[PDB]
This record gives structure tokens, C-alpha cells and sequence, in this order.
């Protein structure tokens, strides 16, 4: 998307559930959304699967309506390759090269690519010191108390002074 | 010395036997660390489910205590062919005949023997049935009409586990905010005219639909219904209802779960009320009828089986996986075979396409000389006619 | 040999088309009327049809008059058709392929090797026409030239539940088929189908050219979908019945979505993967026939 | 009897669970039975234990 | 209550399946009765279905959760992980003769 010339194997690297659980469904479902931010930051490969999983969970729980649709649509669809128009063209572009070529042959053209907000994923370490600004976009009205547990000593000590 | 027996004699055997026609399950993946048997078992929604593989108790002549003494003649004292130091003895390759012929045997002495079981359930599949209470909420409705609904405890003992059968997702609650499109959408999703009640208050176009449309409200109890409607009528109240059985026929229609033929619907109109007892009686009485003796070799199988005690409820049965956390799984595509979907009442093809046409001669006017009612008049009888 | 009208063979009386219906012999597109259905979240999009390979599978050296309508029509909607491709007979059709040749396809479906008496027959040209395409039926199950049976279902679907707006898009909600229905309705209405005399069908599909192919298209456009509706309950992943008031809704889910079973059951016709294998091949020659 | 379903009772790892139900099942007699029905429906008047 | 769900789920097996019918034929004979409005609690109804017996499914429905019940209890002896799982098929051949 960056615009690089790429010397990689295959236009997706992606894999295709041809059977599979329930769980490996929603991930190929998530998987050609391309929720996350551009990142050059190091990732805990080790926890992958339950960052993609919980991702997944996340990004259904607060999706408008047709994005939950369209999740849904691939996420029953587990065996047709979703992917973007340029994709498609990358591989027509091949073919067209090498006309013996083998590609995955149940594949589904975005018309249009989901709108959804960019997710950050640094899973790494280290906490993040938000700014919080005065205002937004949203609006709020009578919004519920947040309660916040108490925490272990084990996770954070409070001295009285720095 | 005994190794090349093993690996290069011993290793076909096991292959061969791996192919042999009942050895069906899947026994070990070759890793010890992760590897579970899948556990399937028939599930009634009626009774409880029975677990292929289960610590039951039966040792099978003991057959199931394991000797692990057993490696030291295999190692330490008996011969082999491939290890001979040399005799050079011809290497047997057993007839197929035998094993195979034998195997067919115990097939068929198996659907044989459950044949009438079968039947008889497949004619009682729609029988089971809920209580229904059906609020009027017309001027002139009849009893039958109205606002069928039921108490979640029925919806729980019948309805839930056949749509957990049927793989659906499941009813919608209604809140009173539900319009009848909601609804609707809930039922065509489901094939079955359910949904349960949450808050109140059921509004008027949804309760005209229900109505209208027959579907079954299931509420958690019947502590003030009429609180849960809006009824603009008034015409609906706690104490105008009618209690009344609903058959499950009368809800699902699978075609291979639940037979709802209008031959077996008026056949079983004509039965008496029935316990299981009854039932065991029946399956008892028709396999009585219809026992054939079988191959020398069917008998001694028989005769291996005990006493054909039969105390799982067969009953819209069907297989299905257990989680070994003991919860019992809706059947999946993409890991369950297709032969598991559906028992099809357990009969062959053949069968059920012959029962369509029975169905049809069973229901024949001509046959139907059992009469009912007669009128006793004082007349002479002159020129008599039986019409 | 009867000559072919100007139109189809299917113009004669002869090879009307019906299924029985309400105690009546209605016309497959009074039935399809009574089809209605409910969309789903899940799309199907019309892929392009690969052209059906070039050929013709050798007819072997058979002494016997081939009954091929019969198999045809029984792999495609037959309720107890099982290893389609094993006999290998549907080669046989090449046999008409031929330019002057001695062999006939006679009204009955068979193919006679000869010209015999009292036994009338399709124009040999038009046959030709027929079999130069329908011939490739014969090479179904060999590996090289299997068929697609997952993509095609969607031009099915397009053909059966589609909306002239959606036929046009060439993209539709994956549908599920609804109709009031009798008991064993889609048994009998394949059993119906399976008597169809559906070479005078394929024939004039295939010999028939400009404006009588278009009118031809247009006037059997039901007959075509009623196969496909056949074809697609051997298919659909279920087959429920649905209570509605003292009536009973038979529903089909899914319309174009080929679910690949093959384990039988009392509702509808069964495909073998082999019957998997040559609607697929029938679908592919059939839909490349329709387009044109 | 039929406390047991087929082969519990003689089932070794069943033992503890057979004594239980053996502790629980007195046996049967029409006396003990028929008064039992029978006292769902006679009046109390010494409260029952 | 709102942390003994299990146990107010448990007791809930102990509900009566029966009616609480109205003693009609003393009243007509007046027969001697202290309440002012005669009353019994009959332990059971008879089926009204032609299959289902409700005091059969509803004994399902117990066995079923006291099987639930047994599967969850953890136990510390190798002997106990024994007898749990013979008290599930116990409590199986129950549901069968009660049925």
C-alpha cells in the first residue's frame, strides 16, 4: 500500500481455512480487514494467536452494522479469499506472465475497502502515558460511574513521595 | 533378532487390519502428549445421552485388564518366520474371505436387531410434547386460538435440545421493543414458530403476529401474563386461557428427524396413551414377530452381546460429539461426518423410500374398514343395503 | 426423423414439459411462481465460466443402443443414482458427433448405432450440434476436465432466484427457496424432471441459432431453472419444512451454494461425489450454451 | 432389587458408591410403603421428624 | 441471591409437580374439615400427552443437573474420580427406572 516494490513469494500471504474451528474462521475473518496501524515496533510473536483473537473480538464488538455484516459474510465464507482490488490485479498481473500459474481459485474482490478506524498494536513492553485532551468528537450524556478494582501491590507500589 | 519380524512382517498385519471393515475408530495419533479419542454418544433429547467409549464396568470377559507382563515371550521366548536361523517357512497371507465374511455378519446381525426399535420410534418421533396454555385475546376467539405460550422449563426439557439437533441458532428474546420483522426474522432462522419472553410489555403488532401467526412465547412462568402484553383489547386475562398438549410434531418438520407424514400423524391419533413400557412392549412384541434366525456365526455374536437389555432411550436420537468437559456439541461440518447429521431413525434408505409408499396404502380409504358410531333406530328392514 | 420446426423440437406437444402439481399438470413456470425467498447476509458473485475443453471423449467401440437421455436425466435428478462415471457411457454421445454418421439418437434417448425401422429420431445435424458439445459429458470425471462444483452453483442461483436487477449485477444475497408445499414435494418433482424428455431441450439448445435460439431461450427459461431447482435441492445444505397456519412451507437453504454432500436423506435427490462431478460438468456446458 | 444398573454391582471401582446406595435402600414392605402414601394425607398432630 | 446461584438452582429440584386441588366431594358431603376453604396438595397429575409423561422429563431434568453437580465436584482420591463417574451412570439408570 506503501507503494515499495515487494520481492515476496505471494500477493497474500495469508492462509485459507479449507476446514477448520470456529476460532480459526474469525481469525481469517480478521485477518483480511487489515485493522492494524502501521507499526515498526517489536511484537511477542509467542502471544500472537490471543492478540489476534482478542483483536477480533474487539473489532466485532464495535463495528458499525455493515462491518459486522461483512465480518460476519467472511466469516462464514471461510473458504473464499477476500482481498483488495489492487491485490487482484497483482495476480491478474502474474497470470498474465505465467499463464500455468496455480492460484487459490474461490476469491471475493472488496469493491470497497472497510472504513474502519486504524487499530495501534504494540504489544510489546512498556506503558503508554496518554495526554488526555479537554474535547472530542464524541458527545456524552449521563455516562455510568467507571469503577476501578483495586490493584495488587505486586503491579503497582504508591511511595508518598518521589 | 525378533526386530525384523516386527517392523517388516508384524507392520503389515497391523496395516491390513487397519482396513478391516469394523475397526471404524481412530485410535491413536502416534502422540502421547496430546492426543484424546473423540467421544461421540447417542443423544436423546428425551433421555440420557450414552457415550460410545465410557468406564461402564464391562470387561468384556477381561478382555479390558491389560497384562503388560505380555512383552517378555513376545521378546524373550516365541518365534517368528521372518527370523529364521534358516529355515526359510513360507510367509501365510491369510483368506480375505474369513475376516471379511465375518465382519458382514455381525453388520447385519446389528441392523437387524435394531430394526424394530427403530420403527416404532420413527413412528413416535413427533410424539413427544409440550404443555401449551393458549391466552385468548379476542372477543370471539375459540379455544384454540390466541396466544400460544409455554413455561421455559418445557422449552428447556423438549424444544432446546431438538434445535440444538437441527443446528439453528437460537430463538430471539423479546423485549416489547420487538417488532414482528424481529420475530419473523427469528423464525425463519430457526424453522420453528418460537421465542422467549424477557421484560415487558409485548406490544400490539408483535402480540397480532404471534397471534396471527402461531408462535409459541416462552415465558419463564405465568406469574402475570397479562402484564407482559399490551393489550389494547382488554379482552385478554389471567384466568381465560387454554391449557392444551402441542406434539413436537406440531412444532419441528424434519424430514429425517421428526416424521410428520399426516399417515403416521392420523396413525398415531388412533393410539391409545402410552408409557415407555408400552413402547418396550411393542418393539418386544414386533421383534418377536419378525425374528429370523440367523448365520451360525450371527447367533454366536448375539450370544457374545448378553441380554439386549436396551435401556437407552432411542427417541429422536441422535450422534453427536461430547466435550470431555461433558457438555454435548452441536454437530459440525468441517469435523463430524456427514452420516452423523441425521440418523435417519436409524433405518436404511431403501426402508424409508418403501415407508413412503406404505404410508400411502396405510392410508387408503379402502382399507379403513374400522368403524366408528352406530345408530340404534327401531325399523323394519325391508330391502336392506350394508350403505 | 422428425424434422425440427423452426423453433425447438420443445415447440411440438410431444415433449411438453411438466411437473404435476395442485392434481393438475402445471407448466414448471406456474410451479416457480410459487418459489419465494428470504436473502441472507452472504453474497454470491457470478464468476466467469471456464470454456469446456475442446475434447471430445473417443465413444468406445459399444455394440448395444446407449439409453442416454436415461442417464443423463438420472445422474442429474435420478433418486437413487450412484457411480455415474464408472459405466462411462455418456461418451457414447461423440458417436453423433460425426458428420454422416450411421448412428441416431432416437426420440426414445437412445442411440442407435444404425438407422432402424419404426424408430424415430432427432435430425442428424442438430445432433450434431447436440453432441459436439454434450459429448464432454463423457469426460466429467477425468481429472484434466472436471468442472468447477463449487463456483458454478452462484450462475445457478443467478439463473433460479435471481431478479432481472440481480441477474444484471451479476451478484445476489445468497437466497433460501420457500413454497407451500405436499407431502415428499421434492421427491416427486425430481421424479417429474427425471421423465422430462430433456434431449429435445438440449438439442435445440445447441443446433438453434439467432432469433429462434433467443426465443427458444426465452420460452424455456423455466424449464431450464426448473432442472437447476432440481438440481439445487440435491445441494442445499438442508431441507426444513416450516408450519404456517395449517400449512406447511418447504425451504431450501441454500439457492447456489453447493454444499457437497453426499450423505442421503428421504427429502430430496442425493449427489454421489460422481453426480457432484457431472452436474458440474452439465452445469459448465449447459450455462455456456445459455450465454452466447 | 434393581438398585444398580448391569455390571456396577460387581464393578470394583464402583464399591464405595454400591455401599452408599446400599446404606440408603431399606427394603421393601407394604406396611412401611402404604404408610408412607398414606401419611401425605392424614392429619399431623405430633410434628413429624 | 446474587452469588449462590448453584445452590438456589439446586434447591429448585425440590419443587412438587403436582396441584393443589380443591377437596370438592367433602364440601358436598360435609364432611368435617377444620380450614375454611379445603385444600390438598395432590403430589402429581396425570399425562395428558400421549408420549411425554411430565414427571418423567422433569425427573430428567434433575438427574441431569445432579449429574452436572457430580461432574464438577473435584476430588482430591484417585478412588473418588472413580466413584464420581460411576455415580453419573448410577444416576442414568435412575432417570431409566423412574422413566
Amino acid at each position: 500500500d506503501k507503494g515499495a516494490l515487494v520481492e515476496a513469494d505471494r500477493v497474500i500471504q495469508r492462509l485459507i481455512p479449507l476446514s477448520s474451528s470456529t476460532y480459526v474462521q474469525r481469525l481469517a475473518a480478521i485477518g483480511a480487514l487489515y485493522p492494524n496501524e502501521f507499526t515498526e515496533n517489536v511484537l511477542d510473536l509467542s502471544r500472537l494467536s490471543t492478540a489476534l483473537l482478542q483483536l477480533s473480538d474487539t473489532y466485532y464488538q464495535h463495528a458499525n452494522d455493515q462491518l459486522r455484516r461483512l465480518y460476519r459474510r467472511m466469516y462464514n465464507d471461510s473458504r473464499t479469499l477476500y482481498m483488495t482490488q489492487r491485490h487482484q490485479e497483482l495476480l491478474l498481473a502474474q497470470i498474465t506472465a505465467d499463464p500455468n500459474i496455480l492460484l487459490y481459485p474461490y476469491t471475493y474482490i472488496f469493491t470497497t475497502i472497510p472504513t474502519s478506524m486504524n487499530y495501534i498494536s504494540n504489544t510489546g513492553q512498556g506503558r503508554i502515558k496518554h495526554s488526555l485532551t479537554v474535547t472530542g468528537a464524541t458527545e456524552h450524556d449521563t455516562v455510568a460511574d467507571i469503577v476501578l478494582g483495586q490493584t495488587g501491590e505486586d503491579v503497582i507500589t504508591i511511595s508518598m513521595v518521589e | 533378532n525378533i526386530a525384523v519380524a516386527h517392523t517388516d512382517h508384524l507392520s503389515v498385519v497391523y496395516a491390513t487390519m487397519s482396513n478391516f471393515m469394523l475397526n471404524f475408530t481412530n485410535n491413536f495419533s502416534g502422540n502421547h502428549a496430546t492426543f484424546k479419542p473423540d467421544q461421540y454418544v447417542i443423544t436423546s433429547p428425551e433421555g440420557s445421552y450414552k457415550p460410545i467409549i465410557e468406564r461402564q464396568g464391562e470387561t468384556v470377559d477381561g478382555l479390558t485388564i491389560i497384562d503388560t507382563s505380555i512383552v517378555w515371550p513376545i521378546l524373550c521366548q516365541c518365534t517368528y518366520p521372518l527370523v529364521r536361523q534358516s529355515i526359510m517357512e513360507e510367509i501365510v497371507y491369510p483368506d480375505p474371505s474369513t475376516t471379511l465374511s465375518q465382519s458382514l455378519s455381525v453388520a447385519q446381525v446389528l441392523s437387524k436387531l435394531t430394526l424394530p426399535d427403530a420403527f416404532i420410534n420413527m413412528i413416535l418421533s413427533g410424539g413427544d410434547s409440550v404443555v401449551m396454555r393458549t391466552y385468548q385475546t379476542e372477543a370471539d376467539d375459540d379455544l384454540d386460538e390466541g396466544i400460544r405460550m409455554t413455561t421455559y422449563d418445557q422449552y428447556l426439557s423438549h424444544i432446546r435440545e431438538r434445535l440444538h439437533i437441527t443446528n439453528v441458532p437460537d430463538p430471539i428474546y423479546i423485549t416489547g421493543a420487538s417488532t414482528p420483522d424481529q420475530i419473523a426474522a427469528s423464525v425463519q432462522a430457526t424453522h420453528v414458530a418460537v421465542v422467549l419472553y424477557q421484560s415487558g410489555v409485548i406490544n400490539g403488532p408483535a402480540s397480532t403476529y404471534l397471534r396471527e401467526n402461531e408462535v409459541l412465547v416462552v415465558m419463564p412462568d405465568y406469574y402475570d401474563v397479562v402484564s407482559r402484553f399490551a393489550n389494547a383489547n382488554l379482552q385478554m386475562n389471567n384466568n381465560r386461557y387454554h391449557e392444551s398438549v402441542l406434539e413436537i410434531a406440531d412444532i419441528f418438520d424434519q424430514a429425517d428427524f421428526i416424521q410428520t407424514s399426516d399417515a403416521v400423524r392420523q396413525l398415531r391419533a388412533l393410539m391409545p396413551t402410552l408409557s415407555t413400557s408400552q413402547i418396550r412392549h411393542a418393539i418386544e412384541r414386533i421383534a418377536q414377530i419378525t425374528d429370523v434366525d440367523s448365520t451360525d456365526y450371527g447367533k454366536l455374536t448375539l450370544r457374545f452381546l448378553g441380554t439386549l437389555t436396551r435401556s437407552l432411550k432411542m427417541q429422536n436420537a441422535q450422534i453427536r460429539r461430547i466435550r470431555p468437559d461433558g457438555t454435548v456439541l452441536r454437530y459440525d461440518d468441517q469435523i463430524d461426518i456427514e452420516a452423523f447429521r441425521w440418523s435417519r431413525y436409524f433405518l436404511d434408505e431403501l426402508q424409508l423410500r418403501r415407508l413412503s409408499v406404505g404410508l400411502r396404502l396405510i392410508t387408503n380409504p379402502r382399507i379403513a374398514r374400522r368403524f366408528n358410531g352406530v345408530r340404534i333406530m327401531y325399523l323394519t328392514d325391508d330391502d336392506p343395503d350394508p350403505d | 426423423m422428425l424434422q425440427q420446426p423452426t423453433g425447438g423440437y420443445t415447440t411440438l406437444e410431444q415433449f411438453a414439459f411438466t411437473i404435476r402439481n395442485d392434481g393438475t399438470n402445471a407448466t414448471p413456470t406456474q410451479f416457480l411462481q410459487l418459489l419465494s425467498y428470504e436473502a441472507t447476509e452472504n453474497e454470491l458473485v457470478k464468476k466467469t465460466i471456464p470454456t469446456p475443453e475442446t475434447h471430445l471423449p473417443s465413444a468406445r467401440n459399444v455394440p448395444g443402443n446407449v439409453y442416454i437421455e436415461d442417464a443423463i436425466t438420472q445422474a442429474l435428478f435420478g433418486i437413487s443414482a450412484q457411480n455415474v462415471n464408472a459405466h462411462g457411457y455418456f461418451s457414447r454421445l461423440s458417436a453423433l458427433a460425426l458428420p454422416n454418421t450411421s448412428a441416431r439418437l432416437g426420440l426414445d434417448g437412445v442411440i442407435y448405432n444404425s438407422e432402424t425401422i419404426n424408430i424415430p429420431f432427432y435430425d442428424p445435424a442438430a445432433v450434431a450440434n447436440f453432441a459436439a458439445t454434450y459429448a464432454k459429458l463423457g469426460n466429467a470425471s477425468t481429472p484434466r476436465y472436471r468442472a468447477d462444483m463449487i463456483d458454478i452453483y452462484a450462475h445457478v442461483g443467478l439463473e433460479l432466484a435471481g431478479t432481472d436487477a440481480e441477474r444484471a449485477a451479476g451478484v445476489m444475497p445468497v437466497k433460501r427457496a420457500k413454497f407451500d408445499s405436499w407431502e415428499g414435494s421434492l421427491i416427486s418433482l425430481s421424479r417429474d424432471v427425471v421423465n422430462w424428455k430433456i434431449l429435445a431441450f438440449l438439442i435445440d439448445l445447441c443446433s438453434l441459432e439467432g432469433e429462434a435460439l433467443r426465443a427458444f431461450k426465452t420460452r424455456n427459461r423455466d424449464v431450464f431453472r426448473m432442472m437447476l431447482f432440481i438440481m439445487s435441492t440435491a445441494v442445499a445444505a438442508n431441507v426444513v419444512n416450516r408450519k404456517v397456519t395449517k400449512r406447511v412451507d418447504r425451504v431450501l437453504e441454500y439457492i447456489g451454494v453447493n454444499s457437497m454432500r453426499t450423505a442421503g436423506r428421504t427429502a430430496t435427490i442425493t449427489y454421489d461425489l460422481s453426480r457432484h462431478e457431472f452436474a458440474a460438468k452439465f452445469l459448465q456446458l449447459t450455462f455456456t450454451r445459455w450465454n452466447a | 432389587k434393581r438398585y444398580f444398573p448391569e455390571n456396577l454391582e460387581q464393578n470394583q471401582s464402583a464399591a464405595r458408591l454400591v455401599s452408599a446406595v446400599k446404606a440408603r435402600a431399606s427394603e421393601a414392605d407394604i406396611s412401611s410403603i402404604h404408610l408412607a402414601i398414606a401419611r401425605e394425607v392424614s392429619p399431623m398432630f405430633n410434628v413429624h421428624e | 441471591l446474587a452469588g449462590a446461584n448453584t445452590i438456589i438452582a439446586i434447591m429448585r429440584l425440590f419443587t412438587p409437580q403436582g396441584f393443589l386441588r380443591t377437596d370438592d366431594l367433602a364440601i358436598a358431603a360435609n364432611f368435617p374439615r377444620a380450614s375454611r376453604n379445603p385444600q390438598t396438595y395432590i403430589p402429581y397429575t396425570n399425562q395428558r400427552g400421549t408420549v411425554t409423561n411430565e414427571f418423567a422429563s422433569r425427573f430428567r431434568t434433575i438427574v441431569a443437573t445432579l449429574a452436572n453437580v457430580v461432574n464438577e465436584r473435584a476430588v482430591q482420591d484417585d478412588m473418588q474420580k472413580a466413584t464420581r463417574s460411576c455415580t453419573k451412570q448410577w444416576l442414568r439408570h435412575l432417570e431409566t427406572q423412574f422413566d
